[PDB]
């Protein structure tokens, strides 16, 4: 019956399935484990460089807080 | 980890390609009162590797008198702009974010129709290089009535970046704003990638077959962000990304339900559609679309 | 760098993908055994052409919408799009779209 | 040793793809085109089988004659055939393409297909009923199951 | 079938249209001089391989005018039927056939299906699904078996509802519309002086039928 | 008596101009095609699971040819040469001579079934019920010589199917 | 509803001798329905009938996997038949 169309479909479903979800883990695991920064405008660019010089291991993720003001 | 991200990226559609054939035929004849195939494999799942085996095993018929320069660039062309129309678009995050992704699947768009022209002028056929003539027609003919809905959609986004439409329609979805550009843009993605009702027209060959279905795939992911906005929760993605292949795999499906329901339109009918009745919509939409954020105080932000 | 290695990857893999259909059937053995020009074909990619180049002039209206000259921006916008409309409507009436 | 394994193992992956996989154009000049296509039809349903219906002369592995071959269209069946890949089968449908049938003594009718193409299934009939063709069709697979290819090219 | 067609295009528009036919003469007419009226009755079947048994019917109806003498009752009564069931069999045929040609191709597996179920009612009365040899000079070859009028009956009940599936597919469908109206129009006057007969003519107005 | 097919005249008040308009702009008639598809798409296919299920046959089917014989063993055919005399596709060729007891009978009876028409006609000429067109029709061949049918392969046909071939005849027999 | 037919397809499993004997007739006979045996055949086909199906799914057999000489696990076709079974499956009588 129809049903049977529903194997197929799916293993379409799965493959559409692995880009998205894929970036996701990766931009987590590149970044952090927080969402990628994403840079228009060369405002938030300039954002993004501030925090990579105070960071100090040259990675714009690794965050300093308030603890870092002394 | 950038190669594995495109990779992931690459492999994937070929597989979702390769079975959208299966798929199509199964549900054509599901339509039509029989099965597709089903022997092949437990629910002829081994349909599409046999398929592709038997297609990469038998002898190319090379024209013996053709160029075979652009005999063989062509294929790669198409192939090539197939797979980056992809990396734009976001599910929900996007492989490469660029400020201007629209703009630049209009323009892989633009480029799409020179595989079409030189493999009709490497055919050394009068009628061959005819058909293609044809085809390149109604292509650029109908990518015009693209171009403008797609600014038209877009005047209520406030960019050219495919991310902020996923932001736009948090609360409705742009199908409720603008059916009539929604129904226009169907149907010129319909003539866009030669479906029915506007199909007029071993190896290389198997490779506009992927280029062609990888196309028709991406045209249904760019109209299901387009215009049916999946919600997005920044702290679990995966369900924006099942929405959106939910809503791709429902458009793809409804691709094939035109196919299998309709006669084919003549080529002075579909040309005349278009030049006669989707051109002057189209612009009046335009117009109406470039007023109404103004006329309603209701102007997008970003700029 | 990113998005040309992007490029690279697909144009690579394309090559690559079609390089081994083409030759996959090559190893083995085997036998190995005009003027009409239509004017219309012409026409209607002109026509493509003209409106493309208007739509190009058209395409920055996303962010022409943030000038405070709204009244200024609007008049030009829809002027723009009637001149659209005009030269598809003498196009029409000069029966440049017939087959 | 494992050099005959893996030419096996080879050959039978081959087989199996082209076999599950057999894309027909048909000559439908008589009557038996109309038990072909009923073949097609939901209750026989040979695409189920991965057989498409109507692939192009370009891309098409088997060549169904399905009717009688007269004297006037044997050049554009040989030519048809001269012009498809080369993994390519004859398969004849009915008493007109087996052996002229009821026209077999006509002065404009050729008397069977296999005059002007080598011919790897005859199904007999008239015309054979679309079940029949469907059997003739499996036969066919069958018999490219038999063969091997990669062994010979081996022990030659 | 096989056709072979020498165009002369301006455009797109047709200038001149020339079929050259004769890629199926067997030369029917000829073999059928060397036997007798049963042996040559089978030909008839072979002529318009759509619908076989109105073929069958003209023979023999010829033969029977020659002859001088009448089917019963009853055969008659078989022929008209088994004649209206083959005239249901040709229309499904062409419409259908003219529709996948123009593209729909959905309604030719539709009623390919109520096609094969005509085929059980030919194979059942002769033991040939199409080319029975059914109907003889003298009237019918064998007489119906005992359930065959029911299953027509059963057949025949259903079948109004798939004609009307297939119009809901063509009818009204705009595509389909500007595929056939106003195109290959003939006037009476040229149908009538052209040769032409059956609906080619009443597709025109002309008020006749055999 | 006579129907009239297109003679139909559209309404022309506003409510019927406005149905036409909103059938052309909103695309009522191919939402409604598309309706019928999907309709036909949720019910049973008629595909049957050919080689495992089989098509309806009758008892008056015609296939392969058989010889058949008597119930003491011996065959029918007397070569009386009316199923050669009546074949419309002059398929059959057929030699005899008294045999060592006196009968009547074959020493030849070839079958060209890439001739045959398969019109039953032979089956129906023979007075002894010899020649059969029995009901198998999957034989399928990958030579065209091994269709060229003679005495033996006849018989092993009959000798083969005579037990079908027996009960179809039993079953129709009376209708002729 | 859905958990009715859920159960059909548990028992479609469980009637077929397990898993094994389920999975060998889905690959073998690409079918994997049950119905009542009717007969046994002394080259080893198995016939089987459901009244419930549609005429021409209401019949069936299943082949033997070892015919005369050669192995028939996959290598089935309709000529191994033989007549009487013949005659009964292609719906020229009643009566097996
Ligand atoms: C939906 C999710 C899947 C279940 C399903 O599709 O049921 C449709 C089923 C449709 O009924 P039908 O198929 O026309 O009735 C035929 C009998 O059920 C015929 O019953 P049957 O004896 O053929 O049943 C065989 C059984 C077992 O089938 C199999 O195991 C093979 C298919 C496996 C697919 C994986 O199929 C199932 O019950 C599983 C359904 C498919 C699940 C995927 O009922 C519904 O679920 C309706 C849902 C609402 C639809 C809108
Ligand atoms: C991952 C690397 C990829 C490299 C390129 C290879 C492409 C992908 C390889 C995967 C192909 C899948 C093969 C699966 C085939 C099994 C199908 C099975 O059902 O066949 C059965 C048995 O068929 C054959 O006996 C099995 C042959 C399968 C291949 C044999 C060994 C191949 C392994 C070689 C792999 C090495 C690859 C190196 C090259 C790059 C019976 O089917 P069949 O009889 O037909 O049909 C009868 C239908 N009935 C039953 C209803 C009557
Ligand atoms: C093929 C397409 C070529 C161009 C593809 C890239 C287009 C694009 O918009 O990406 C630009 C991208 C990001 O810009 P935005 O999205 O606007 O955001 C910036 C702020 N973060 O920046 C870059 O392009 C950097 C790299 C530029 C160098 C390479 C550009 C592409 C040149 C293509 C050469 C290949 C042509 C060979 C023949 C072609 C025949 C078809
Ligand atoms: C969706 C996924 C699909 C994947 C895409 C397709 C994957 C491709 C897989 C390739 C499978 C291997 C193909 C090998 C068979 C090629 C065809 C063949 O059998 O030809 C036999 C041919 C006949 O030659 P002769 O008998 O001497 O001359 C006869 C003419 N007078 O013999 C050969 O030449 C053998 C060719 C070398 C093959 C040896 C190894 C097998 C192939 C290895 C894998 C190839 C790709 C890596
Ligand atoms: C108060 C403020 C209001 C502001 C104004 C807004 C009001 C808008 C009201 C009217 C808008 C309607 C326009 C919709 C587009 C109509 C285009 C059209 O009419 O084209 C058709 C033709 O369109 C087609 O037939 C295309 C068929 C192609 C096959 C597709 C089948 C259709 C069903 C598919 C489903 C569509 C799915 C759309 C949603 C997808 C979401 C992504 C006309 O053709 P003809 O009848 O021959 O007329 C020519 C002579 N006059
Ligand atoms: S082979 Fe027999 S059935 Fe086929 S067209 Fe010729 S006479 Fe008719
Ligand atoms: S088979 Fe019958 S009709 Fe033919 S020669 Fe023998 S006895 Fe006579
Ligand atoms: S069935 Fe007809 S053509 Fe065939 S042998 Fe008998 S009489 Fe001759």
């Amino acid at each position: 019956m129809w049903f049977e169309i529903l194997p197929g479909i799916a293993v379409m479903a799965a493959c559409l399935f692995i880009p998205g979800m894929a970036t996701a883990h990766i931009h987590k695991f590149t970044n952090g484990g927080k969402e990628k920064r994403v840079a228009h405008f060369s405002y938030q660019w300039n954002l993004m460089e501030r925090d990579r010089r105070i960071s100090g291991v040259n990675r714009y993720h690794v965050t300093k807080g308030l603890e870092n003001i002394d | 980890m950038f190669m594995i991200n495109i990779l992931s990226l690459i492999i994937p559609i070929l597989l979702a390609v390769a079975f959208l054939t299966l798929v199509e035929r199964k549900v054509l004849g599901y339509m039509q009162l029989r099965k597709g195939p089903n022997v092949v494999g437990p629910y002829g799942l081994l349909q599409p590797i046999a398929d592709a085996l038997k297609l990469f095993t038998k002898e190319p018929l090379r024209p013996a008198t053709s160029s075979i320069s652009m005999f063989i660039i062509a294929p790669i062309l198409a192939l090539s702009l197939a797979l980056t129309m992809w990396v734009p678009l976001p599910m929900p995050y996007p492989l490469i974010n660029m400020n201007l992704g629209v703009l630049f699947m209009l323009a892989m768009s633009s480029l799409a129709v020179y595989s079409i022209l030189w493999s009709g002028w490497a055919s050394n056929s009068k009628y061959a290089l005819i058909g293609a003539l044809r085809a390149v027609a109604q292509t650029i003919s109908y990518e015009v009535t693209l171009a403008i809905i797609l600014l038209s959609v877009l005047l209520m986004n406030g960019s050219y970046t495919l991310s902020t439409l996923i932001t736009t329609q948090e609360h409705i979805w742009m199908i409720f704003t603008s059916w009539p550009l929604a129904m226009m843009w169907f149907i010129s993605t319909l003539a866009e990638t030669n479906r029915a009702p506007f199909d007029l027209t071993a190896g290389p060959f198997a490779m506009f077959f992927m280029a062609e279905y990888a196309n028709i795939i991406m045209m249904n992911a760019f109209t299901a962000i387009l215009f049916l906005g999946a919600s997005h929760d920044p702290h679990t993605p995966e369900l924006y990304t099942i929405n959106f292949v939910l809503k791709t795999l429902a458009l793809t499906i409804t691709f094939l339900w035109i196919r299998a329901s309709y006669p084919r339109f003549r080529y002075d009918q579909l040309m005349h559609l278009l030049w006669k009745s989707f051109l002057p919509l189209t612009l009046a939409l335009c117009m109406w679309h470039i007023s109404l954020p103004i006329m309603t105080a209701s102007i997008p932000p970003q700029s | 760098m990113n998005i040309m290695l992007t490029l690279l990857t697909n144009v690579t893999l394309a090559s690559l993908l079609v390089l081994i259909a083409f030759w996959l059937p090559q190893l083995n053995a085997y036998s190995e055994k005009r003027l009409p020009f239509s004017m219309k074909f012409f026409l209607v990619a002109i026509t493509f052409l003209l409106f493309d180049l208007e739509i190009a002039l058209l395409l920055p209206l996303p962010w022409a919408s943030q000038t405070n000259n709204l009244k200024t921006m609007l008049t030009m916008a829809l002027f723009l799009l009637i001149l659209l409309a005009a030269s598809l409507a003498y196009e029409w009436t000069q029966k440049g779209l017939e087959w | 040793s494992r050099g005959e394994y893996v030419v096996a193992k080879l050959d039978d992956l081959v087989n199996w793809a082209r076999r599950s996989s057999l894309w027909p154009m048909t000559f439908g000049l008589a009557c038996c085109a109309v038990e072909m296509m009923h073949m097609a039809a939901p209750r026989y349903d040979m695409d189920r089988f991965g057989v498409v219906f109507r692939a192009s002369p370009r891309q098409s592995d088997v060549m169904i004659v399905a009717g009688t071959l007269t004297n006037k269209m044997a050049p554009a069946l040989r030519k048809v055939y001269d012009q498809m890949p080369e993994p390519r089968y004859v398969v004849s449908m009915g008493s007109c393409a087996n052996g002229g049938g009821y026209y077999h003594y006509s002065y404009s009718v050729v008397r069977g297909c296999d005059r002007i193409v080598p011919v790897d299934i005859y199904v007999p009939g008239c015309p054979p009923t679309a079940e029949a063709l469907l059997y003739g069709i499996l036969q066919l697979q069958r018999k490219i199951k038999r063969e091997k290819r990669l062994r010979i090219w081996y022990r030659r | 079938g096989v056709l072979r067609l020498v165009m002369e295009l301006s455009g797109e528009m047709v200038r001149k249209c020339d079929p050259h036919i004769g890629l199926l003469h067997r030369g029917t007419e000829k073999l059928i001089e060397y036997k007798t009226y049963l042996q040559a009755l089978p030909y008839f079947d072979r002529l318009d391989y759509v619908s076989m048994m109105c073929n069958e019917q003209a023979y023999s109806l010829a033969v029977e005018k020659l002859l001088n003498i009448q089917p019963p009752p009853r055969a008659q009564w078989i022929r008209v039927l088994f004649g209206e069931i083959t005239r249901l069999l040709n229309h499904i045929m062409a419409v259908t056939t003219h529709a996948l040609d123009i593209g729909a191709m959905t309604p030719f597996f539709w009623m390919f299906e109520e096609r094969e179920k005509m085929f059980e009612f030919y194979e059942r009365v002769s033991g040939a699904r199409m080319h029975a040899a059914y109907i003889r000079p003298g009237g019918v070859h064998q007489d119906l078996p005992l359930g065959l009028l029911d299953d027509i009956y059963e057949f025949s009940k259903n079948f109004s509802f798939r004609i009307d599936e297939l119009e809901e597919m063509l009818t009204n469908n705009r595509i389909w519309r500007n595929r056939t109206v106003d195109i290959g129009v003939v006037t009476a006057e040229d149908a009538l002086n052209y040769g032409f007969s059956g609906v080619m003519l009443r597709g025109s107005g002309i008020q006749w039928d055999l | 008596t006579y129907k009239f097919v297109n003679m139909r005249e559209p309404s022309m008040d506003m409510k019927s101009v406005t149905d036409r308009a909103a059938q052309t702009l909103l695309w009522t008639e191919l939402v409604r095609g598309l309706g019928m598809t999907l309709s036909y798409l949720f019910r049973e296919p008629a595909t049957i699971n050919y080689p495992f299920e089989k098509g309806p046959l009758s008892p008056r089917f015609r296939g392969e040819h058989a010889l058949r014989r008597y119930p003491s063993g011996e065959e029918r055919c007397i070569a009386c040469k009316l199923c050669e005399a009546v074949c419309p596709a002059q398929a059959i060729t057929i030699e005899a001579e008294p045999r060592a007891d006196g009968s009547r009978r074959t020493t030849r009876y070839d079958i060209d079934m890439t001739k045959c028409i398969y019109c039953g006609f032979c089956q129906e000429a023979c007075p002894v019920d010899a020649i059969v067109e029995g009901p198998n029709f999957e034989f399928s061949t990958e030579t065209h010589e091994e269709l060229l049918y003679n005495k033996e392969k006849l018989l092993n046909n009959g000798d083969k199917w005579e037990a079908e071939i027996a009960a179809n005849i039993q079953a129709d027999y009376l209708y002729r | 509803e859905l958990v009715q037919v859920l159960r059909r397809g548990l028992q479609q499993v469980s009637g077929h001798g397990g898993l094994r004997g389920y999975l060998r007739v889905l690959f073998r006979a690409n079918d994997v329905r049950v119905g009542t045996l009717v007969g046994e055949d002394k080259y080893g086909n198995k016939y089987y009938e459901d009244n419930k199906q549609f005429f021409g799914r209401h019949r069936w057999v299943i082949y033997t996997t070892e015919m005369n000489g050669r192995d028939t696990f996959w290598d089935v076709d309709g000529s191994m038949v033989p007549p009487e079974w013949h005659r009964w499956l292609h719906c020229m009588t009643d009566d097996p």
